[PDB]
Parts: structure tokens; C-alpha cells; sequence
């Protein structure tokens, strides 16, 4: 299957882009261009994860996902992923919407927290989908 | 649905000179692929895609089968419904894409093996 | 079929080219240019047979093969060509890959033996596909 | 690495073969064997460049290639090869696909111009990759 390979490669590319543009974080909370790049690549990661989840739900006929969060609920119900991982991907779902607009004062701390604590969730989803 | 197909066919024929093939593959974006005697200009191709999207009231991705990658052409061959064009051109494009995709799968096997553990 | 007609014509022209350039084979192992010509025309024969196999597989809805050898495998599994002819064609594909990509020391004796005994496989494939 | 050394040597040998067989180019349009040898050695150069690029992409995880040309695009957008050299190598890959897949009547004037002005691109690629 080429779709899954390409989506996994895109998630890896965007994680590398986030880790590179962010660096150590000393310049991140100061420069808005780095923040824009990080936000865009985080949204790309989240969208690609949702795409993989939907494609696997349709492939193995796990069900019809009612939403983008329910697409991970379908994977979790059939024990394809663990409930904590599903809940973290659902967290990431709200990240893309919140970071679209330009409320900078709130989302900056949230974006920093996501970059520091939630890229491992994308990598873990990559790993658990890789075993298929 | 069939009424939507005719709009796509006529809109592409009225703007793509020397057009040869119109495939439809894929509530989000409508997935259309075209093959002509030339390669569409990138900006002009996107403009025609936006014209199609406005006419159909839904997003549209216009795939130039002359400059697209081998994987995308393979996907269009494997699932795309041919809207317009002769069957001879369809078969030629299909066999070209299948042979090139087999050779490519031979080429990129080590990379895929490495990235997929 | 016009596509099959053109591919068969290509195979016939390339067979005649192999036979003419090889000649009596007295200068083959000494002249690299004749070797290159025969290799290229054998590659053309192999690629035309592969294209014909892929066309027939897609036409009869037997499946789209992932490898070029899998097309001959499908033709054999669907009783369109015999297993010995399929294996001969797949080993011709292997010879072509050896000669082009150079992932093993090229044995000119194998090229000579193929010119002497294995063009009949291309002829037989043409005659089998012709009487579809 | 050793594979890169082998492929560089292969490219050098094939370039020497092209230069030796082409000569002054007067008998090119007349001798079909000369054309066959030149075409096969150009295809070999393209295959070796593609193999080098794919091995480097695999070594550094620059992504997966979507096509044979893409194997150099993944280099260009990583600042490993320049955009003009990348575009020229993609032109060579297009020529190679025309030659081996036969989806268009092969143009001999294009071949002559590539021989006269584009082996420099193969040697530039050798120069760039050698200082890995």
C-alpha cells in the first residue's frame, strides 16, 4: 500500500521539520516565523495521522468514523491502539483548529507544550501502524 | 452525478488544447486527472482547477498525467474512471504507467524496506 | 489489437537486429559494441513482452502485477502461457537486469547462449499471444 | 561507502565507452550498432546515478521517491545538489524512461545533443557525490 507509506513519510518529514525549526527553543518564543512554521507542520502531522486512521478504518472495515476523533476511537475499540494513545491523538485534533487563527497569546504556550511533549505520540502512531 | 461528469468533461475540453484523456478518481475535493499532447502550465493548471471547483461548488485537484509522479499515475490507472478519451490512449497510458511503476518498485525497494522497519 | 500489433512488430525488428548484429558470433566476445547492441535489443524484447503481459492482465481483469515477472506469473496462473515459457521469460528479465544494472558480473556466455537458444521464447510468446 | 565507489567507476567506464564509440559523430546517424551502444551506455549512466541518489536517500532518510526523477528532487531540496544539476539529471531520467519504456519515438537529435553537452552533468554529479 502506497498511501500509508507516503503518509508515514509525510509525518516523519513534518516531525523533522518541527524539531529542526524549533531547535532548542531559545529563539522560538521570540520569532513569529518559527512559530508559524511549527504550527503549520504540527497541523500537517495531525491531518496525516487522521488520514492514516481513516484509511485503516475503511480498509479493515472497522466502521464508519462519525468524526475525526471517532476515527481514532474506531482504532482503539478494536485494540489496534491503546486508549492513552487515542486520547493523545484526539488532543492533537484540537491543536489544528486552535492554531489556525491568530490568538498568539494563548496558543504559544500550548504550541510549546505540544512540541515538547507530544511528538512522541506521532512517532508512536507511526511505529504501531508500521507493524501492518 | 452524471450531470456533474458532463460539466467536468466540457470544462476541461474547452480549456485544454489537444486533450486526450480525462479520468475521474478518488464531500471534499473532486479528483480529476487529464492527459494532453502537452504538459499543462503549473499556474494555469491550478487556475483551471479553481475554475472547475467554482463551477462544481466543491474542491478540485487537477492532475497533469504528463508531469505527475509514477505513484499518482498508478493510482489513477488502478482506480480512476475514464470520463473522456479513446480506449487506445487509455490502454497505452495504462501499460506505460504499469511498466514504469514496476521498474520504480524495483528501484525504491530498499528505501521502503528501511523506512518501514 | 493495435497495441499488441505494434509491440509484436517491435519484438520482431529487435529479434532481427539481434540476429544480424550477432552474425556468426566470431567477434562477439571481442567487440564490446556488438555486446552492447545485443544487450539493448534483448532489453527491448523483454520490455515489449512485459508491456504485452501487463496489457493482457489489465484487459482480462486478472490483476495488476507488482513486478514484471508477476505479469508472466499471472499469465501462467490463468493458463494463457505455459509455466516453462513463463520461467524462460522471467529468466530473460533477470538477464536484462543483470546486464543493465550490473548487480552481478555479466557472463557473456549466457548472452551467447540466449542468442543461440532463447529467442525462440520471444517467438513462441508472440505466436501464443497472436492466437488470443 | 563502497556501493558509491562501484557506481562511480561504472559511470566513468560508461562515459569512456560513449566517448570511444561516438568518435566525431559522423557515422552515428548511419550505424545503428553505434547508436545502440551509445543509448545503452547512457541508460547505464542514468541507472547508476539513480542508484547513488537512492542509496544516499536511504542513508539519510530524506524520504521515499515517488518516481525515478524524484530520486534527484529529494536531493535538490536538501541542498546536496544544485537545482540546475538536479534538473539536468531529471532530463537524463526522462530520456532513460523514453528509451527503455518506449512510450514515445526516441529522438536521435536529443541523443546527439545529450552526448555532446550532458555527460558533463554526470561528471559533475560524480564530483559532488565523491566529497560526501
Amino acid at each position: 500500500n502506497d498511501i500509508i507509506i507516503n503518509k508515514i513519510a509525510t509525518i516523519k518529514r513534518c516531525i523533522k521539520r518541527i524539531q529542526q525549526v524549533y531547535g532548542d527553543g531559545s529563539q522560538f518564543k521570540q520569532d513569529f516565523t518559527l512559530q508559524d512554521s511549527v504550527i503549520l507542520n504540527l497541523q500537517r502531522c495531525c491531518e496525516a495521522c487522521i488520514d492514516i486512521a481513516n484509511h485503516i478504518n475503511r480498509q479493515q472495515q472497522l466502521g464508519i468514523p462519525q468524526s475525526s476523533r471517532d476515527s481514532f476511537t474506531l482504532l482503539a475499540q478494536n485494540n489496534l491502539i491503546t486508549q492513552p494513545l487515542s486520547d493523545n491523538l484526539k488532543k492533537m485534533v484540537g491543536l489544528r483548529n486552535i492554531a489556525v487563527h491568530d490568538y498568539q497569546e494563548l496558543n504559544l504556550d500550548i504550541v510549546v507544550h505540544v512540541v515538547q511533549h507530544h511528538l512522541e505520540d506521532f512517532e508512536q502512531f507511526i511505529d504501531v501502524i508500521k507493524a501492518e | 452525478q452524471q450531470l456533474n461528469e458532463n460539466k467536468i468533461i466540457k470544462l476541461l475540453r474547452d480549456n485544454i488544447p489537444k486533450l486526450q484523456l480525462i479520468y475521474l478518481f478518488g464531500n471534499s475535493d473532486i479528483d480529476i486527472a487529464v492527459l494532453a499532447a502537452d504538459t499543462l502550465d503549473n499556474i494555469a493548471r491550478w487556475e483551471l482547477a479553481q475554475k472547475l471547483a467554482s463551477a462544481l461548488d466543491s474542491d478540485v485537484d487537477l492532475v497533469d498525467l504528463r508531469s505527475a509522479s509514477t505513484v499518482l499515475c498508478q493510482q489513477v490507472v488502478t482506480q480512476g474512471k475514464q470520463l473522456w478519451g479513446t480506449q487506445q490512449d487509455d490502454e497505452l497510458f495504462a501499460v506505460k504507467t504499469i511498466s514504469m511503476y514496476q521498474h520504480l518498485q524495483a528501484e525504491r525497494q530498499a528505501i521502503i524496506d528501511d523506512v518501514m522497519a
